[PDB]
């Protein structure tokens, strides 16, 4: 009575929009570590039910044909939807290969008004990008927006960390999580674990003291009216 | 390399 109704055939649709690599014209360096990130997320929400596809160095028209599609589909046999984003950032703005796209302009094709297939479902949006270039030093009838969830990386103006061996933390963290309790927790407390999970246990390191023991804390926007629960 | 996104 005060959850999602999770009785359909299919889970949903999982898209993940991986871009590592970028033109020369935007200027930024290959996103090192996304690939471990990508496969991780793709078993993580495999598991969890998603039929998850998988794209590789989008272009804007890319990613919003993509999303445009997938809202243009039939989801009348489907409990919700999930989109993850991979790439560099800017804040209220993701990267594609070939340059910037607002992510509002990504998510309001799965409007109420737009995507009726969805409507009253759950729509995830988990975006590990930067949303500024700020840091943390530390201490020791229905609205047409509801239902939507914005899982970020990190707080608006701060930087998202990736560690090019271990990959990016808020991804890894959200897939340990996700490994362990993904099925008997609450999407609510699970992400409030990654939440503190990314905020205790990384702690950058670098030879630039500007960058040496920094942190990062995520953020989760929260538009739904139930209780999520992927069993 | 060792670094953000």
């Amino acid at each position: 009575t005060y959850q999602y109704n999770m009785n359909f055939e299919k889970l949903g649709k999982c898209i993940i929009i991986n871009n590592k690599n970028f033109d020369k014209v935007t200027g930024m360096g290959v996103r090192n570590g996304t690939d471990k990130d990508a496969e991780a997320l793709f078993k993580c929400f495999r598991s969890l039910g998603f039929d998850v596809i998988v794209y590789n160095d989008c272009s804007c028209a890319k990613m919003q044909d993509l999303l445009k599609k997938a809202s243009e589909e039939d989801h009348t046999n489907a409990a919700c939807f999930a989109c993850i984003l991979l790439s560099h950032g800017e804040e209220n703005v993701i990267y594609g290969k070939d340059g910037v796209t607002p992510i509002k302009d990504l998510t309001a094709h799965f409007r109420g008004d737009r995507c009726k297939t969805l409507l009253e479902k759950p729509k995830l949006f988990f975006i590990q990008a930067c949303r500024g270039t700020e840091l943390d030093d530390g201490i020791q009838k229905i609205p047409v927006e509801a239902d939507f969830l914005f899982a970020y990386s990190t707080v608006p103006g701060y930087y998202s960390w990736r560690s090019p061996g271990r990959g990016s933390w808020f991804v890894q963290a959200l897939c340990s999580i996700l490994e362990e309790h993904g099925k008997d927790l609450e999407i609510m407390q699970i992400l409030t674990r990654v939440n503190d999970r990314v905020a205790r246990h990384f702690e950058s390191q670098s030879d630039d003291p500007h960058f040496h023991e920094k942190k990062q804390i995520p953020c989760v926007v929260s538009m739904l009216t139930k209780e999520l629960y992927f069993s | 390399x060792d670094x953000x996104x």
